[PDB]
């Protein structure tokens, strides 16, 4: 859940920056 | 009130400075960039997070375990700035859920769990990646 | 250390997210937010009435106070009301922004002090008699 | 006579309706 899906979130919002 | 008044003037000036790309202080700049990144993260992924934060099921007795479990998982294989913005926004969601469900007493605690985690676990990575200035320059407007 | 600053960063972000949902970190964070919104609104309606301050007022660091004092004194010449108080903030806000435009960053913390002193010394008593900042929050933002 | 008066009179309209 919530944490993998903050991690996969944070990584694309890394991919975007 | 000599300090309260002082704090009000500073808060307001910090905001008006930011609206033209300027900043009151380096700290003020960090706050503002964090606020915008938070807003942008939430606008973009609002629906993908659906009911999820409800699914945690917060009580004053389990709240620390839940917090701890999520953030430990979030940073298990490393840190990047996106994960940091995710971290803050999660903390935001927990505080709001806590107020919704009449557990306002948890807010100040969650704030402690967040600061502590920042000091102990994220700070070294932040410093070796240029400090928060690197974040501002990257995520600021 | 960096310890006190992280806590300040955490509190700031959490304050912001609570306010987005109709909640508030404290009485003070509620005042600050309302005042921010009051400042945006005032500026949107009336910016043309106080543009080009550094050309109009011939701002330099050595003369800026004399100008600030003159304008604020006229503003509250005949009395005080919440609207004028908002204009006061919005004026200082713009005085600050323009100063930075003209590479006079040194004025920002000075203007901040003058504002704080004036608010403390001349606006506070009226505030206290007219229902305090809690009233302001009800009427604005 | 400018800036401060036309702050004062912005100000009183934003008293009047707020």
């Amino acid at each position: 859940w919530i944490a993998q899906e903050l991690r996969r979130x944070g990584d694309e919002x890394n991919a975007y920056y | 009130m000599s300090q309260s008044n002082r704090e009000l003037v500073v808060d307001f000036l910090s905001y008006k400075l930011s609206q033209k790309g300027y900043s009151w202080s380096q700290m003020a700049a960090v706050k503002q960039a964090l606020r915008e990144a938070g807003d942008e993260f939430e606008l973009r992924y609002r629906r993908a997070f659906s009911d999820l934060t409800s699914q945690l099921h917060i009580t004053p007795g389990t709240a620390y375990q839940s917090f701890e479990q999520v953030v430990n998982e979030l940073f298990r294989d490393g840190v990047n700035w996106g994960r940091i913005v995710a971290f803050f926004s999660f903390g935001g969601a927990l505080c709001v859920e806590s107020v919704d469900k009449e557990m306002q007493v948890l807010v100040s605690r969650i704030a402690a769990w967040m600061a502590t985690y920042l000091n102990d676990h994220l700070e070294p990575w932040i410093q070796e990646n240029g400090g928060w200035d690197t974040f501002v320059e990257l995520y600021g407007n």
